[PDB]
């Protein structure tokens, strides 16, 4: 019994072979010629190598971003692990720049004119303009008359980090809104309220079609770090940009402390909680898998790239329910370690690598790998299929019950006209 | 066999226990 | 619910071999039209082909918009409809053709399947662990059902739909593990030492039986363009709502593309393509256009239904004049559906279907000078003057809708030929338009 | 089966060893001068020394345009970046479209290098961080360092690590028992699931349970990466994927496009050759394809006039179906193919012919049978009839109507009689047209 | 170092110029064009003189003629460390800065100054490294013996050069380069020892190093204005610098020039295309030239008398009378046979490309009787047709085979003329079916 | 037009004492097992049993003996309304706002 397979070629399979149709300048004509004949051989093999498993000819790995960094590699009891990551684009300035227009010192006025623009004139100074002061705090309803000073005088960035919720009076212009009154009840609300679901339709549509499930499909292809400025002999700048790019209020405000350090503060040093750095400011990611760039070689797309491999993992259930033993031809010892480590994921029982003792022995076997004699041996699959007779003819004698003959077959390629 | 269950790392935190007849809450 | 314009077309009405019936559906009278929409329906409904563009064309009220409506309504379920105007395209902060983009990647839904995990039973012990702070936390859930009693481990998105919604140990609860959301079906164990702090009246509800976990295959449909506003930065999810989303770069629609080709390719996803309806679609721009004859060119592209009540005249963005306001490039790539006049007969049961839905007694001789003041003017005006004479026949209060509320309200009320003979005879009362006007009466 | 549009019945130009066309190959048919000037155009661009060839291809409308730059595409390969553009694409409302045009220019050329990752895995076994002695002094953090504990299949190292990496290991959510993937590059810390050696039946957040990584801890590895000289630049002018507080700041704001300057362009291609000279990466230009090309502003002519002189511009492919029209942003300037004559000069005009009735037929013959449809040949003669008469494409796409008339009759043939009742449910331009002139009120 | 396939400009390697600034009729890649050669020359040594500010020249002439190869020439001339801008004259046309200020901006880049610098500095290659940790680890100690081909030492390091070692590691035989003000240590490479790659450095260990810089005025404006940082030069998000930080600039910069810790180095500002600028960027080029710290701006057009834009009349050139009235024109005129012939082959020589004598007579017939780019395109695409039949020299039969396959200008009208039923005219109009 | 009913706790605070346990667990100091609020209004006084975790929203708010708070019943979530009037002469100088004790009984349904 002889039945022929039929499989259609995967995205990655067609890539790879429309990119080996490119490169040798379209002697396909050729290669189909000498195809039925049997260094055109080397241009072949890389062809069959396609249409075998597309990790033959270029194995998959981890999936990540480019690193645009020069970092601190090795040129090859713990081990320390310094961040370390620059950027190669270096912008020079010279120090005189810098020296003259932005520190201060005897020959310049930097300090006394930031002095006379933000102090003496700022027009929310209660020591000159207490009037304006008084004004805006029977409008907003501050308790502090120095407030507007403080938020006039510090950026943006701060003001939203180290922002309380104080109280304020009541004898005010400023009352609430419709919508704040609305948003205030619902913070602890339940479900099944008619006022907390009217108005919680976002995460009603988060749970509705399974966003906690789905899988990202973007990564962007280059990463880089912002450009070092580099200024020759001056530590003065380094001790800036140092402070600048990892200032420790704001990196401590995106993330968190741990646990036990958290109880080394209040219990065993005193600390009370409001006196912590505040914490936990970074945003939540839509999943588990939008948290990073860094995708996995999974073994559940092993399978599906290679469409011989995705028909044999169809094909071997039925052999398996039904209780025979399998047995296939190869012709290269790659793919026998490429079935090795398939078949130890898929835990069969499978020989390690005499071979006629254990497999007349031991009948708790399933699949045989031989490169090019057996009996009991009912279902055979050629994979890697020549028909060359002479070979085709001594595996078949090589190995009581009916005998069911195999072969995979992929759909326009070389092994369709084969 | 069976294999043994994940660690469970709980040092300097707090606990609340809702239990059947009674609850707790363990503070520091 | 309310009544809308097109609120008694439920469907396309026709028969198995795409003949239409005269009338069925609530739908009567144009044939060729109907079956042209069968037939069109049949295209999108078998989802071999992409990228069709079809024309309906014909003069106002004639039912363009009522086709598109049955053609939607055939549709069925989980197969997206995209109906948009040709003046939704200009925005401030989208370029056209980046709007026009949107607009086809949202009729393209994908269908993905999805393997869950349903736990139910009741709760015997919560114990939740928490930092000072309140950022760590971790905790374990002893839930229990008749048969079995297992101990599960907890996280942060967890221990939150444990807190909010609150569960105490006797409530029988319902989880998902796949969706993360957490149903409380009611109490059993009706506790004795209740700490008077809540009105809580919840329900007695049975133990459970059986297996305490149990698996299921779920199925939803998402859109092409909700993944690429997903995908686009770190909160889109939040520009799905807003409608921030501010010309997304080509890179991330083609790893989308590739990404959603690999999960067809295993199984996991099938695309299910959708209709696209611009209704005024000479409201546009020759660079609109422009695109629009490479965009239906690509593999993920829906097919398109424009509808024209416009002759020949002027296209926006040229000085030239062209037929339908369209260039004749989009006109070589589109097939059209033509619409003719209505019957006198066809407009009674037009009307007749109309008072059907609005809930109105309307008499004999009240549908006869409706029909002749629906044959005379337009189709709308006489449908719209029904309402006002039901509203003025409940004055009388007789629940049935006389000649004489008919003529009340055609008194009441005008037309646009009766506006237009009133101002041309009138013409120093209104602004002209040089701007004068006589206010004085003397 | 599959699914269909308006081409993928075109594999290639269909050429010889020789540069001749065949008659009926790679889906074309007729076309053989417009397909040997493309396989040369093709033969220049995969000679890889040629920057700011311009081509152009005029012809009339349903003459094959878009097949024939297709085919380029095809017969390039994937490796060689190719950009599809319609002229309405360049006006932005976020930025001017000089750098719209710039950034399509950029994006035209590839590069491929081979990179050497540090990576450190495992599975995370002791996780203990130390205190500062003053954690409220203002200036340092509150912990001083992080000891991790990995172990691998035989391998096992501890770690001892400055905060900045613990910022990011704690922002991953990692826990005692999970394998982690941390990069020294960037320091970017992935987190892959949990360990197989425990318990996984006991969990309620849908997590996936991986083994130990093979081999020891500290790994360096290659990998090959495609990227391009835009994505180059959008990574510095926007810069994510560094630990400080800019790049985690910039991940979370709205993107925009900005102006990117000649100061960063130049810088990235210093780096660029850098790499080349060190025999780490290779360069590969490509095409960029703008259809439509007489949608564009007089302006943007006369910025491609300057941006086709740069030392690393890619081969630009323009087509149009205009004759003596003028040009836009002009009132007077009448010019061959809406193209201004100052940028003719630096082009290379490829002409394309319309077809016959044998060819509208045989054309015919290839969109049927790639949609999967068989017709009869009484059938097949009344639809080349019809193109002639019409349009091509109106005969092109009344096959599908056709098809559901065949199937809703029980029927696996295209009649005389189905392409009759689709002329009856469907018009085209001139008998709308016809209908439209003849009317009451613009029926 | 500036990777590049082939410009179209890339045979001009300057202006084929004497000492008495006379042309030569063939030098460094430039033929022809003797007058436009000279003024050029002129031009250059007004730049490179530098005590004359705010010219604008203009240089007109028929397309085709070498104005953009006059600028490269010039640019190639004045050689490195000297700042060139070029600029279309759609560039400005920004949504996000005004005109004037793309202007402004365009100006002050264009003008750098020249600063002398020293810093001190350590290279070698490192022999043997030693850490010491104590019992408790609270403190560091650590030997460093370095070398180079004439010296060797051992170094005493502190806590800070230990924490600088340990991040970025560094082992036996590296070479590296160490800044003991800033601290930042780089490493260069590693040694030529079997037991990347490159030679242990020579000479003193600590080495005292001058390096010059030249930065531009507009760099100096985005620094010393506090609205954004240095990040704005490659972000390109500047946005409206005030006037009153470049009055700033421009009193320090003077101040510098008068103290001698800085020298000015003016440039040349090119701006090709000019006829496409409103008449409100004329305006504000007129005012814009007597600035003390302006360039000497080159402007490049081919109109004849057209319509200045954001007008309702026309100008010679496309440009008003009052900025033409502060301009010296420099015109460019047509080409002859031999000019024709001697360009063509200097492309073929730049193109790798070996041309038979009656191929470039045929091409020069055809680039008299068509034009000059055309026959400079198609000699590169007859060299594909050529090895299609595997030989390297371009005979005949490739220049005929490549002029058969790509059309020229007055062809592609010509066949347009009589066939314009299938292609869309000015109203729209076409004829897509075969018959009727 | 949306109607809800409304089941709310409000008056001056009396007493305020976390209850211990019988069998406190170790390594923690003060394991509550219930909350002791005693609640006063106008002509009405009812002290309440309530949950352990409110005493941590009890904490938040800074409410103490003498203040007025605002216990909704599903939630908890209390809040402060102010401070009662009858402390208003309790300090010379400060920075507090004293609201009238509310008027009704500590329980009632409002729709
Ligand atoms: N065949 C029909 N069946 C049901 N209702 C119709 C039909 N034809 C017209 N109508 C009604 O007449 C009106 C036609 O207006 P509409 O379809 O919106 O614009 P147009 O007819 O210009 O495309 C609709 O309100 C619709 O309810
Ligand atoms: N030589 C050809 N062989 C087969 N199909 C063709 C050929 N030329 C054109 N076509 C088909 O005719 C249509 C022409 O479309 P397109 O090339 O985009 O327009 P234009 O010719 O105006 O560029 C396409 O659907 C294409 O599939
Ligand atoms: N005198 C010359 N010497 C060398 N090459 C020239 C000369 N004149 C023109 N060319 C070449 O002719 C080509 C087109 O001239 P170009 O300078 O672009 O014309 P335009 O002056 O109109 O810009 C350029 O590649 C240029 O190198």
């Amino acid at each position: 019994i002889e039945i022929d397979v039929l499989c259609d070629l995967t995205q990655r399979q067609a890539k790879l072979y429309q990119v080996l149709k490119s490169q040798i300048s379209t002697n396909y004509d050729a290669i189909e010629n000498a195809a039925t004949n049997d260094n055109l051989i080397n241009a072949v093999m890389q062809f069959r190598k396609v249409c075998n498993h597309p990790d033959l000819f270029e194995r998959a790995d981890v999936d990540s971003p480019f690193s645009f960094t020069t970092f601190g590699k090795t040129t090859s009891k713990f081990t320390d692990l310094i961040y370390s990551s620059r950027n190669p684009i270096k912008y020079s300035l010279p120090r005189l720049i810098y020296e003259d227009l932005i520190l201060p010192n005897y020959n310049n006025d930097v300090d006394i004119a930031n002095k006379l623009k933000n102090v003496k004139f700022n027009i929310f100074n209660p020591s000159t303009n207490y009037e304006l002061c008084l004004f805006l705090s029977k409008l907003t309803g501050e308790p502090s008359l120095n407030e507007f000073f403080r938020v006039s005088t510090t950026p943006l960035l701060k003001r939203v980090i180290e922002r309380t919720n104080g109280p304020k009076n009541t004898d005010s212009l400023s009352f609430k809104t419709i919508t704040q009154e609305l948003l205030e009840v619902t913070r602890n609300a339940p479900s099944e309220g008619v006022m907390a679901s009217l108005l919680n339709v976002e995460k009603h549509a988060y749970e509705r079609e399974y966003l906690n499930c789905i899988q990202r499909g973007y990564h962007p292809n280059v990463s880089a770090p912002p450009v070092t400025i580099e200024v020759l002999g001056s530590s003065h700048v380094t001790n800036s940009i140092n402070n600048e790019l990892f200032d420790p209020l704001i990196s401590q405000a995106l993330s968190d402390i741990p646990a036990i350090t958290q109880y080394n503060m209040h219990v065993k040093k005193g600390i009370p909680v409001e006196d912590f750095p505040k914490t936990g400011l970074f945003p939540e990611p839509l999943n588990k898998n939008f948290s990073s760039n860094i995708s996995m070689p999974s073994m559940d797309r092993f399978i599906t790239e290679s469409a011989k491999l995705r028909k044999l993992d169809e094909l071997l259930v039925k052999l398996k329910s039904e209780g025979h033993r399998v047995l296939i031809y190869f012709q290269m010892t790659k793919m026998m370690d490429l079935m090795e480590e398939y078949l130890t994921y898929r835990q069969y029982n499978h020989i390690r690598l005499d071979l006629v003792h254990d497999w007349q022995t031991n009948p708790e076997i399933f699949v045989f790998l031989l490169s090019t004699n057996l009996t009991a041996a009912d279902t055979v699959i050629f994979y890697d299929s020549d028909w060359n007779p002479t070979i085709d003819s001594q595996a078949m004698d090589r190995a009581t019950r009916q005998v069911t003959v195999y072969r995979l077959l992929v759909r326009g390629t070389i092994e369709e006209r084969m | 066999f069976v294999k043994p269950r994940r660690p469970y790392n709980s040092e300097g935190m707090t606990r609340i226990l809702r239990r059947y007849e009674e609850d707790l809450f363990c503070t520091f | 619910s309310l009544i809308a314009a097109h609120s008694h077309i439920t469907g396309l009405g026709l028969d198995e071999n795409l003949q239409p019936r005269p009338t069925s559906e609530g739908m009567v009278g144009q044939l060729q039209a109907r079956r042209a929409a069968g037939v069109i329906l049949k295209m999108v409904q078998n989802g071999t082909i992409a990228g069709r563009a079809v024309l309906v064309a014909g003069p106002p009220s004639t039912g363009k918009t009522a086709l598109a409506m049955g053609v939607s309504q055939s549709l069925g379920k989980d197969v997206p409809f995209t109906a948009i105007a040709g003046s939704e395209i200009f925005s401030l902060e989208l370029s056209k053709t980046e709007a026009l983009t949107q607009a086809f990647r949202k009729s393209i839904g994908i269908k993905i399947k999805e393997e869950t995990e349903l736990i139910e039973g009741e709760v015997v012990e919560i114990q939740i662990d928490r930092s000072i702070t309140g950022g760590h936390k971790q905790g374990k859930l002893t839930i229990k059902t008749t048969d079995m009693e297992t101990i599960y481990e907890l996280g942060n998105k967890m221990i939150d739909g444990l807190t909010k919604e609150k569960v105490l140990a006797g409530d029988v609860i319902s989880i998902d593990k796949a969706s993360g959301k957490i149903t409380k079906l009611g109490r059993s164990f009706a506790r004795s030492r209740d700490y008077d702090a809540m009105g809580a009246d919840t329900r007695f509800v049975q133990c459970p039986e059986g297996e305490l976990q149990k698996r299921k295959t779920v199925v939803h449909t998402v859109s092409l363009h909700e993944i690429d506003v997903i995908n686009s930065r770190t909160q889109g999810f939040l520009a799905l709502f807003t409608g921030d989303t501010g010309e997304i770069r080509s890179e991330v629609r083609d790893q989308i593309n590739t990404k959603v080709a690999e999960w067809k390719e295993e199984g996991k996803a099938e695309i299910v393509p959708g209709v696209l309806f611009i209704d005024e679609v000479h409201m546009l721009d020759i660079e609109c256009f422009s695109f629009i004859n490479r965009a239906l060119e690509d593999e993920f592209a829906p097919i398109v239904m424009m509808a024209t009540n416009r002759g020949v005249s002027k296209t926006r963005g040229t000085n030239y004049k062209s037929p339908h306001g369209l260039p004749l490039d989009l006109l070589d790539r589109s097939i059209i559906i033509t619409t003719k006049s209505y019957n006198e007969q066809e407009i009674k049961t037009i009307l007749s279907i109309r008072a059907q839905e609005e809930e109105v007694e309307l008499s004999s001789d009240a549908l006869d000078l409706l029909t002749k003041t629906g044959v005379e003017t337009s189709l709308r005006y006489s449908s719209n003057l029904i309402s006002v004479a039901q509203q003025i026949a409940m004055k009388r209060k007789n629940n049935t809708v006389e000649v004489e509320d008919v003529k009340r309200a055609y008194l009441l009320f005008l037309d646009s030929a009766r506006s237009v003979k009133y101002v041309q005879e009138n013409e120093s009362q209104y602004i002209d338009d040089q701007g004068n006007v006589q206010i004085s009466i003397a | 089966v599959t699914r269909t549009a308006a081409h993928t019945h075109i594999k290639g130009l269909g050429l010889d060893e020789s540069g001749v066309a065949k008659r009926v190959e790679g889906g074309f048919v007729g076309q053989i001068e417009a397909r040997e000037a493309c396989g040369v155009i093709v033969d220049l661009i995969k000679a890889k020394k040629m920057s700011g060839r311009a081509i152009l291809l005029a012809g009339g409308p349903s003459t094959g345009k878009t097949a024939l730059a297709l085919a380029i595409s095809q017969e390039l390969g994937p490796k060689v970046p190719f950009c599809p553009l319609v002229g309405s694409e360049l006006y932005s409302v976020e930025v001017k479209k000089t750098e719209t045009l710039m950034e399509n220019f950029r994006r035209a050329i590839g590069l491929r290098i081979k990179e050497t990752k540090e990576v450190y895995e495992g599975e995370v076994t002791e996780l203990t961080p130390e205190d500062a002695e003053n954690p409220l002094g203002g200036y340092g953090k509150t912990i001083s360092h992080v000891i991790v504990g990995l172990k691998s299949a035989k391998g096992t190292k501890t770690l001892r690590l400055d905060p900045t990496i613990y910022e990011s290991i704690q922002r991953e959510k990692v826990s005692i028992g999970d394998v982690i993937y941390i990069e020294a590059n960037t320091g970017a810390v992935k987190r892959v699931g949990r360990s197989d050696a425990y318990a996984t039946e006991f969990d309620l957040e849908t997590e996936e349970y991986v083994p130990l990584p093979k081999g020891e801890v500290h790994k360096k590895k290659e990998i090959v990466q495609d990227v391009t000289l835009h994505d180059l630049d959008v990574a510095n002018a926007r810069p994510q994927g560094g630990q400080d507080v800019i790049s985690m700041m910039g991940q979370l704001l709205k993107p925009k496009k900005t102006e990117i300057t000649e100061k960063l362009r130049q810088e990235v291609n210093k780096v660029v050759a850098k790499y080349i000279d060190q025999g780490v990466a290779e360069l590969i230009p490509g095409v960029l394809f703008i259809d439509e090309v007489n949608m564009l502003d007089i302006e943007i002519f006369t910025y491609l006039n300057k941006a086709l002189e740069s030392n690393i511009a890619p081969v630009v492919v323009l087509a149009s179906n205009r004759g003596m029209t003028t040009v836009r942003g002009t009132e007077d300037v009448i010019s061959p193919h809406g193209v201004p004559p100052d940028l003719i000069d630096r082009l290379l005009i490829v002409r394309t012919l319309p077809y016959d009735k044998d060819e509208i037929r045989t054309i015919i013959e290839r969109r049927a049978t790639v949609e999967r449809l068989q017709v009869e040949s009484s059938a097949l003669d009344l639809l080349a009839t019809m193109g002639t008469e019409t349009s091509l494409r109106y005969a092109l796409q009344l096959l599908a109507p056709c098809g559901i008339l065949a199937q809703t009759s029980n029927r696996k043939e295209i009649v005389v009689n189905d392409v009759n009742e689709a002329k009856l449910l469907f018009l085209d331009a001139k008998r709308s047209t016809k209908i439209l002139e003849t009317s009451a009120n613009y029926l």
